[PDB]
């Protein structure tokens, strides 16, 4: 119904100039600790009405990665900081 | 530090194997999750601060690369509820899996994944392991298969060596090098995806071999093209010669075996009444050569071989399962009626 | 490419958690089970291309 | 004098042995094989 | 008179070698045109196992009375 | 070819096999014998056809062409070995063997049984070769023309690919040309002009046009050591004769078109050859000498009808012969002079006597001096399109006439005197000199006897 | 078709079996031939007839694994054409039989230059 | 030596001449032909295949 | 998208000449926006009102093309013989080019905008005269 649209209109936190930009980096890896919830509620919301009984163990296990994955990414962005002190997306050096 | 460092290396390859061992898009999400999570460790070894500030380029770009994924899982969700791997059922969801999956093998667009993490990793002796991530995806590419809208799967190839190619003229750094010319590669195999999706394979087994086998020969102090002159001369000149032969079998050229892929590739994309297609990408991938030629020019014409230092001593590194290389992905083009009867 | 190892030696290492009316833990289907049951009866042997249309 | 390891050499002088006899072994029987068969 | 018997042959060998090697090629290049009648056009009936693309098992369904009498 | 491919492997390791400098002795000496075996079953009769073995050899029956390519190998080591003497013999093992495998491709090229048999063969050259222009060249300007032999050659045979495979799966399958009973015609539409211009445009890019000739005054112009490779690359510009095979048949009926390659090639042959009487670099003298009547085969290819066929096969080797020795006499009398520049060699004819009529039995060839195999073969292309349009006597025979005093000129700039400077130039053209300046004309006014062998079916 | 994820299955008894003294097979291992021969020459050995044991076992290799491939390889177009016939020979409105004509029935262009 | 580096490999000729033979005596299709090439009745055109 | 094609290469043919070059502005006017776009993304940041990208004159460009390309051929389409051949479609390539050559000064350019757009002009219209399908299937 309503309810999908809302929330489909909410997976726009991605959106892709600020999923890098600007600086800041935290503000960044924010939202994509943060476009989660709008995966694990999709999937709940679907899985619940229409009674599987064996597909809700998946939204269960789809935090246990993606906790440990953006884990694994504030671990590099303190090291970030360890070599300066601030993030600032701005950094730039290996040039492409 | 050593056992643990084949504990990382071993999960590598087996989180690609679940991709390949799956019947449920739930499996396949994990598969190349923990890629991305296994992968991370081997950028750093040496703790400098452009690898630090090239594995976190690295990693957003396939941390979102993953993220589209799953959205296209539970669009299909919706749409009649089965979950193995094969056609998408909605063309809102096979249109956000292709250029989803694009970034992982990186095409044309989604573009400097493969120039700016290549480049400057002070682990340049491999980053051979950049070739199971290409590796992965392929794997997801041959069940989809009946479902992509074969406008995007073209014009994500038709751009791959148009641009994969002008790219690199403009270069010293032959990681760079090794980095261009490897969306190219990407270009050919899924230009013919569409069009009988095994000779597709063909194309990949080359492509292992041919780079694999560049890497080992750079392994004994090659960094820039400068320095690939000054070792004619001092460390051994049947190594130039050998460097010769594999960049000339890479062109493609009909004495050796890189011309044993597209030979058979056109065999498939004519048949098919389409020839404009194959006459762009067959002439396109001339200028491809011209990378090769003109790093052929450095090495094989003692070009100023100066600052006199003696290398009065053997070599011992470990240039593993290096002897059979060279014989396979030259020699190969009269002893292949039939690679794509193995294979098939 | 699908190597398709779970069936030569008879594991399930997914299987189950896959399509709509599978196993259900004791018992209880679905609101669609009734044409779950229905439509798999009818592409079986067939190809695919021809059960499309 | 020579000096080798004394180890391996011999290794690749018998690991052919046992692929060779292995190999024609499973050649003499399939030659038959096909006669069993067709 | 001594060069033809000594070194070739006439009209009995490479006259009816011309009928046996166009005889390897009736047999190759009339199937060539057979091949790409079936596999380039099976082509909306996937019939012979060549297009055959899977669908699901229905092995796997379960026939038990399950506890919902209207399903 | 029953077994020629597998003697002349076998040369191959016998040159690192052997010692020390036998290695010059020891090659050349077994060379020479294939040319009694190259003979041997070939030249058989003769009336439709001799079809040879299987999918490897149709004998290349009615275009001999083939002994030619086995002379080489035994006149070039004689050639080359007046500045390599220098380099390692690591090396100089290597410059023999790539040679050989140059050889080796040929010989089962001009014969080839098919028309993709010949591709992956008409391309499995091009290697060999820019590895002897790119090393063993003189100073620069080798690498730029290393990269203008490549990319018109490669650029235009790639559409080959396109079109040869086309054929394969449109009317039965290409493999043999004596499948090729069946063809269907080619009408006027316009999908069919690029079936026909694509198959065409690769064998241009390597017997020139006017246009598109910018690569041959590039790699015979800076060349190895003693015209080294320069004899092998005249060979292989006429070793694309491959338009005999294919347009004879397969596409027969589009001479539609043949008109912007005709005005082209008939116009540019008065010009291309008067655009060279102001050289002054001696091998780029003769370099545009091989553009004009070489460039005459291809009005007389796409005009048909023989009593052309008759004369242009016949000039297919008429310059084989000619426009080697040229090179040879411009390969000598470097090494005593070490500069090409046509001013600085005068003062001659004195010092070298022997060598005069060496000078001149080369380019009495030019004029041709009727009893010779070069005006039995102008005067059938000249009788042939005469009977396409009377008035094309004009601008060949204008080709007649500046060519005299194009070959002339460089014989005359020898006679001349007093020398000036020049302590050097002492060597009195030793026996190695006129032996390898020997047997070209010893066969070339030979075969004027009974040149029956030399035609085509016709 | 069936028989999935075999290496070469059961039903590949009835083929010849590609014996050897054929040409691939001396082929196949001859570029291992020169191969061992790379594998001193790499390495400054600097001999070109070392040891015979590292030169020896690459003749081995090749020459079993080579056999043991192209036992599919026969099998594949062998199982290729079996399933084509079986379609030629269902379905003959699919395969219609051509009538034979000579030429006497033709007219066909004429252009002659 | 003996030097096999000399005349054993024009040797190699009548080993070349060898395999020069297997081809066409399993190329034998066709005695049956009407150009003389006959085989009619004779031990003429049976012999030299 | 794929209609407006099936608006350009249904209804004219030639005649009608100016429906012709309006709908014929419209795809290679919308393609001017395409590389503003990246214009303004892959070159860094412009003045205050993005996209105002470094020398501009971009869809400035683009529109006017399209805007004479069936204009040229439509006026030369029915005024010689009555139909549309590739030696009257040809016409619309050069100065259909010039555009780009009338601005960004030519003797170096303009030529090279008039030559190489007459090759790639002509072979459209062959495209479907000899019934050319680029992206087919079996
Ligand atoms: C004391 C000495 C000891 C005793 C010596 C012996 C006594 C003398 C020998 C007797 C005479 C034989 C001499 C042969 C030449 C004259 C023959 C002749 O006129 O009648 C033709 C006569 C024809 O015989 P026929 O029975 O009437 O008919 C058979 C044919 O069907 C006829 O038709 P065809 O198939 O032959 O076609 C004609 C044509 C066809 O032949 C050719 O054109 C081949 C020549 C070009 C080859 C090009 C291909 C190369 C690649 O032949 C010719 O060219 C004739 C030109 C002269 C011979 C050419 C020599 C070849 C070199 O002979 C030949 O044609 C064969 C010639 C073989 C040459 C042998 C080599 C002799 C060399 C001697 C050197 C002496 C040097 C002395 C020093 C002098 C110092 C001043
Ligand atoms: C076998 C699986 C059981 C799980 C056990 C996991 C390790 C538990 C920790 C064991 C503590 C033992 C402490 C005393 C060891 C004696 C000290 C010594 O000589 O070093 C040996 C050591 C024991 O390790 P360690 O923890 O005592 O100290 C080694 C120092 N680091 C950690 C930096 C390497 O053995 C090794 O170093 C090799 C093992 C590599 C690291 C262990 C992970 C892989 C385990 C093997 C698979
Ligand atoms: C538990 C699995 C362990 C094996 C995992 C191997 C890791 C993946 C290695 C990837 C290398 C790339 C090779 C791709 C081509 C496969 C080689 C092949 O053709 O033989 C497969 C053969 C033939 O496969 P098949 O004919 O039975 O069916 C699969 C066909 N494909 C691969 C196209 C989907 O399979 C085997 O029996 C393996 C021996
Ligand atoms: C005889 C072998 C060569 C002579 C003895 C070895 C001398 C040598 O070491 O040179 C190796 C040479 C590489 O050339 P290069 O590196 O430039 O020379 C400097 C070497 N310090 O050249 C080489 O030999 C490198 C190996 C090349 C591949 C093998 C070819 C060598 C010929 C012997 C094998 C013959 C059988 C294989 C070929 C059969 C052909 C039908
Ligand atoms: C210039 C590129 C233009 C090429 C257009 C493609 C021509 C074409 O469509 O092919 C025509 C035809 C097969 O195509 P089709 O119309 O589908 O046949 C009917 C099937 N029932 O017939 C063919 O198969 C022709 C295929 C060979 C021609 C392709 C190569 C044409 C371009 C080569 C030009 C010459 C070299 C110039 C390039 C070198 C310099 C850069």
């Amino acid at each position: 119904s309503m309810v999908y649209m809302n929330i489909m209109m909410a997976f726009t936190v991605s959106l892709v100039g600020l999923l890098m930009y600007r600086s800041h980096l935290m503000s960044s890896l924010l939202c994509l600790e943060g476009m989660m919830l709008s995966l694990f509620v999709m999937a709940a919301l679907t899985i619940l009405n229409s009674h599987f009984t064996l597909a809700s163990m998946m939204p269960i296990i789809l935090l246990v990665f993606a906790a440990c994955e953006a884990a694994l990414g504030l671990s590099l962005l303190v090291m970030v900081s360890n070599t300066y002190g601030t993030d600032y997306v701005q950094n730039l050096n290996l040039l492409q | 530090n050593p056992i643990i460092f084949i504990i990382i290396l071993l999960t590598i390859m087996l989180g690609t194997i679940i991709v390949m061992i799956s019947s449920h898009w739930l499996l396949v999400w994990i598969g190349f999750e923990m890629n991305m999570l296994a992968i991370i460790p081997i950028m750093m070894k040496n703790h400098n601060p452009r690898a630090t500030e090239a594995s976190t380029k690295y990693f957003l770009t396939q941390s979102t690369a993953s993220m589209l994924l799953m959205m296209a899982v539970i669009i299909n969700l919706m749409f009649s509820g089965q979950w193995t791997v094969m056609k998408l059922f909605n063309p809102m969801a096979s249109m956000l899996m292709t250029m989803a999956l694009a970034m992982k093998l990186g095409m044309a667009p989604f573009h400097f994944w493969v120039p700016e993490v290549t480049q400057g990793i002070p682990l340049s002796s491999g980053l051979i392991l950049l070739t199971w991530q290409k590796l992965a995806p392929m794997s997801v590419l041959y069940q989809i298969f009946p479902s992509i809208n074969l406008n995007l799967i073209l014009t994500l190839s038709v751009l791959s060596i148009l641009i994969g190619g002008w790219g690199g003229l403009n270069q010293t750094q032959l990681r760079k090098i090794m980095a261009y010319s490897s969306i190219a590669h990407m270009g050919w195999m899924t230009a013919v995806l569409p069009y009988n999706p095994t000779m597709t394979l063909l194309n990949l087994i080359i492509y292992i071999i041919m780079t694999s086998t560049m890497f080992t020969m750079f392994m004994a102090n090659s960094t820039t093209t400068t320095l690939s002159l000054s070792h004619t001369w001092n460390k051994t000149p049947i190594m130039t010669v050998l460097i010769l032969a594999t960049l000339l079998s890479m062109g493609g050229l009909p004495p050796l075996s890189g011309f044993m892929p597209k030979w058979m590739i056109i065999q498939e994309m004519t048949k098919n009444n389409s020839i404009i297609l194959p006459t762009f990408m067959a002439i396109t991938a001339l200028l491809n050569l011209y990378f090769y030629m003109r790093l052929t020019y450095s090495t094989t014409l003692t070009m100023f071989p100066s600052t006199n230092n003696m290398k009065m001593k053997w070599q011992f590194p470990l240039m593993k399962k290096m002897t059979f290389l060279p014989t396979m992905v030259v020699l190969s083009t009269m002893m292949l009626p039939l690679t794509p009867m193995l294979s098939v | 490419p699908f190597f398709d190892v779970q069936k030569r030696l008879g594991v399930d290492l997914d299987r189950w958690m896959t399509i709509q009316s599978a196993e259900q833990p004791h018992k209880i289907p679905s609101r669609c089970h009734a044409f779950e049951k229905e439509w798999i009866e009818c592409a079986h042997g067939i190809g695919s291309i021809r059960a499309e249309k | 004098h020579g000096s080798p390891n004394w180890l391996k050499v011999g290794l690749t002088l018998g690991t052919s042995v046992f692929l060779w006899i292995y190999l024609i072994k499973q050649h003499n029987e399939d030659v038959l094989e096909y006669k069993r068969r067709n | 008179r001594w060069i033809a018997r000594t070194f070739f042959d006439g009209p009995e060998k490479n006259y009816e070698r011309t009928m046996a090697i166009l005889q390897i090629e009736a047999e190759k290049a009339e199937l060539r045109l057979k091949e790409l009648e079936v596999r380039r056009l099976m082509r909306a009936r996937g019939d012979g196992p060549w297009f055959h693309y899977p669908t699901i098992d229905k092995e796997l369904i379960d026939h038990s009375p399950k506890a919902t009498p209207d399903n | 070819m029953l077994k020629y491919i597998i003697p002349t492997i076998m040369l191959m390791p016998l040159t690192w096999l052997s010692k020390n400098n036998m290695i010059w002795v020891n090659s050349t000496a077994h060379s020479l014998l294939i040319s009694f075996t190259s003979l041997l079953l070939m030249n058989q009769f003769g009336d439709n056809s001799l079809n040879f073995s299987l999918l490897f050899f149709s004998d290349s029956l009615s275009t001999p062409l083939l002994i030619l390519t086995m002379w080489l190998l035994p006149l070039m080591l004689m050639a080359s070995q007046h500045h390599l003497s220098k380099e390692n013999l690591t090396r100089k093992k290597l410059f023999i063997t790539m040679l050989i495998s140059l050889q080796l491709f040929l010989i089962m090229t001009f014969t080839a049984m098919e028309l993709i048999l010949f591709y992956i063969l008409f391309e499995a050259t091009l290697v060999p070769t820019l590895i002897i222009i790119t090393r063993w060249g003189n100073q620069t300007e080798r690498l730029n023309a290393g990269l203008y032999f490549l990319f018109y050659t490669l650029a235009g045979s790639l559409p080959l690919l396109v079109a040869l495979i086309y054929i394969q799966n449109t009317v039965g399958s290409l493999n043999f040309l004596m499948l090729q009973y069946w063809v269907q015609p080619v009408h006027n539409s316009w999908s069919n002009v690029f079936m026909w211009l694509a198959c065409m445009m690769a064998f241009m890019v390597k017997m020139p046009l006017y246009g598109l000739h910018l690569w041959l005054p590039k790699a015979h112009v800076e060349a190895p050591i003693a015209g080294s490779m320069v004899l092998a690359a005249v060979l292989l510009k006429l070793g694309g004769y491959g338009m005999l095979r294919i347009t004879l048949i397969l596409n027969p009926m589009t001479d539609f078109m043949a008109y912007p390659f005709i005005m082209l090639s008939l116009w540019g042959m008065i010009m291309t050859s008067s655009i060279c009487l102001r050289q002054t670099d001696l091998k780029s003298l003769i370099a545009y000498s091989s553009v004009s009547h070489m460039a005459l085969v291809i009005v007389a290819i796409l005009i048909q009808t023989p009593w052309s066929y008759m004369g242009a096969t016949a000039l297919m080797i008429a310059h084989g012969l000619t426009s080697s020795m040229l090179f040879c006499l411009a390969n000598s009398n470097y090494e005593r002079i070490h500069s090409r520049t046509m001013i600085l060699a005068r003062g001659l004819q004195t010092l070298l006597p022997l060598m005069a009529t060496w000078w001149l039995l080369a380019s009495l060839t030019n004029l041709a001096l009727p009893p010779t195999i070069n005006l039995i073969g102008e005067l059938f292309v000249v009788m042939s399109t005469f009977s396409w349009s009377n008035i094309t006597i004009i601008l060949m025979g204008v080709n007649m006439v500046i060519t005299a005093l194009y070959s002339l000129y460089m014989l005359i700039m020898t006679q001349r005197g007093k020398y000036t400077y020049h302590i050097n130039n002492i060597s009195p053209s030793f026996t190695r000199e006129n032996a390898l300046m020997s047997l070209h004309i010893l066969p070339l006014l030979l075969l004027t006897l009974n040149p029956k062998i030399i035609l085509g079916p016709l | 078709g069936r028989a999935t994820f075999q290496f070469l299955p059961d039903e590949a008894r009835s083929l010849p079996p590609p014996k050897l003294t054929d040409p691939r097979l001396a082929f196949v291992g001859f570029l291992g031939y020169c191969s061992g021969l790379i594998d001193n020459a790499i390495r400054r050995r600097p001999v070109l007839l070392a040891g015979l044991h590292r030169q020896l076992l690459y003749i081995t290799s090749f020459v079993f694994v080579g056999y043991y491939l192209l036992k599919r390889q026969d099998y594949m177009y062998a199982v290729r054409d079996h399933d084509m016939f079986s379609y030629i020979k269902s379905h003959p409105e699919d395969f219609p039989e051509k009538d034979k004509k000579t030429y006497g029935e033709v007219f066909e262009e004429f252009h002659p230059v | 030596r003996d030097h096999w580096v000399h005349v054993l490999v024009p040797m190699g000729f009548v080993f070349g001449y060898y395999l020069d033979r297997k081809n066409d005596e399993k190329l034998t299709a066709f005695r049956n032909k009407s150009l003389l090439y006959k085989r009619e009745l004779k031990p003429n055109e049976e012999v030299t295949w | 998208a794929k209609t407006v094609l099936r608006q350009y290469w249904d209804i004219p043919e030639g005649t009608e000449c100016h429906r012709k070059t309006y709908a014929t502005t419209s795809i290679g006017g919308a393609a001017g926006l395409v590389v503003s776009a990246y214009s303004v993304a892959l070159k860094t940041p412009t003045s205050f009102l993005e996209g105002v990208a470094r020398t501009g004159r971009y869809t400035f460009t683009a529109a006017a093309i399209g805007a004479i390309f069936g204009l040229t051929s439509c006026i030369s389409a029915q005024v010689r013989e009555k139909p549309d051949d590739p030696l009257n479609y040809l016409i619309g390539g050069c100065a259909g080019g010039l555009i780009l050559g009338a601005r960004t000064r030519s003797y170096g350019i303009g030529a090279a905008a008039c030559a190489y757009m007459g090759l790639t002009a002509a072979l459209v219209k062959m495209g479907q005269l000899e019934g050319w399908q680029v992206f087919a299937e079996p």
